[PDB]
């Protein structure tokens, strides 16, 4: 069985700037319920800081993968465990600000 | 009543741009640590869809009473509050919130 997972892109603050529509079946929100909001707003109070420090670190790691586990509030208001694997991308023909590519998977905490 | 009422100001995306110091002796937060952050970071999960609805009412009507919601206190537990929100437009520039603390802590 394939895990449910969706792709998103964020700015360095954490704001969703792109959402893969596989999110409907993963967390039950439509893409536009995600777009423009920070990922920290769907996150469990106990895990918000770790997620903030994750986004801060992802940019210092030379575009290598950073993984984080946190509880994400589905459109049902249920806490789902997510593993978000993230990395920076920065097109080297330019000097535009790097952004963050995330893969977001519903995993088991056990 | 009065010593349980504080003002906050928000951008149209719900981030704090200002908060009365009074929020310290009631909920624990320092105002400075509040700015740049979505109010959304702070609602209890069970009030979240309701606040979203009030926010929609607030943007469409221009003034709303939130009805009852819980805010994650600074040092654990949740405080109940009721807020009156008012959009200040100029000639939407910001949201003024009058925030009344219903309960003590948890
Ligand atoms: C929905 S409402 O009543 O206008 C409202 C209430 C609290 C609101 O923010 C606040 C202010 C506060 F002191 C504590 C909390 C919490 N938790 C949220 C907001 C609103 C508006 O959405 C807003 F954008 F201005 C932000």
């Amino acid at each position: 069985c394939q895990p449910t997972r969706f792709i998103s892109r964020h700015n360095i603050e954490g704001i969703f700037t792109f959402v893969d529509h596989r999110c409907v079946a993963t967390v039950g929100y439509q893409p536009q319920e995600l777009l423009g909001k920070n990922i920290v707003e769907f996150c469990h109070p106990e895990d918000q800081q770790l997620l903030r420090d994750s986004f801060q670190q992802v940019v210092k790691l030379k575009g290598q993968v950073l993984s984080v586990m946190f509880r994400f509030r589905s459109k049902n208001q249920e806490w789902l465990w997510m593993r978000t694997s993230s990395f920076t991308f920065q097109n080297p023909y330019s000097d535009e600000i790097e952004y963050i590519i995330c893969t977001n998977t519903n995993v088991k905490n056990s | 009543l009065d010593s349980k009422t504080f003002l906050s100001e928000h951008s149209m995306d719900m981030k704090f741009t200002y908060c009365d110091d009074r929020i310290t002796e009631l909920i624990g937060y320092h105002p400075e640590e509040l700015l740049g952050r979505s109010a959304y970071e702070f609602y209890h999960a069970l009030d979240s869809e309701n606040m979203t609805k009030s926010h929609q009412n607030l943007c469409t009507k221009g003034q709303v009473v939130s009805g009852q919601y819980r805010m994650l206190a600074k040092h654990g537990g949740y405080v109940w509050l009721e807020t009156q929100g008012t959009v200040i437009y100029n000639p939407p520039q910001c949201i003024m919130c009058v925030n009344y603390v219903l309960s003590e802590i948890e």
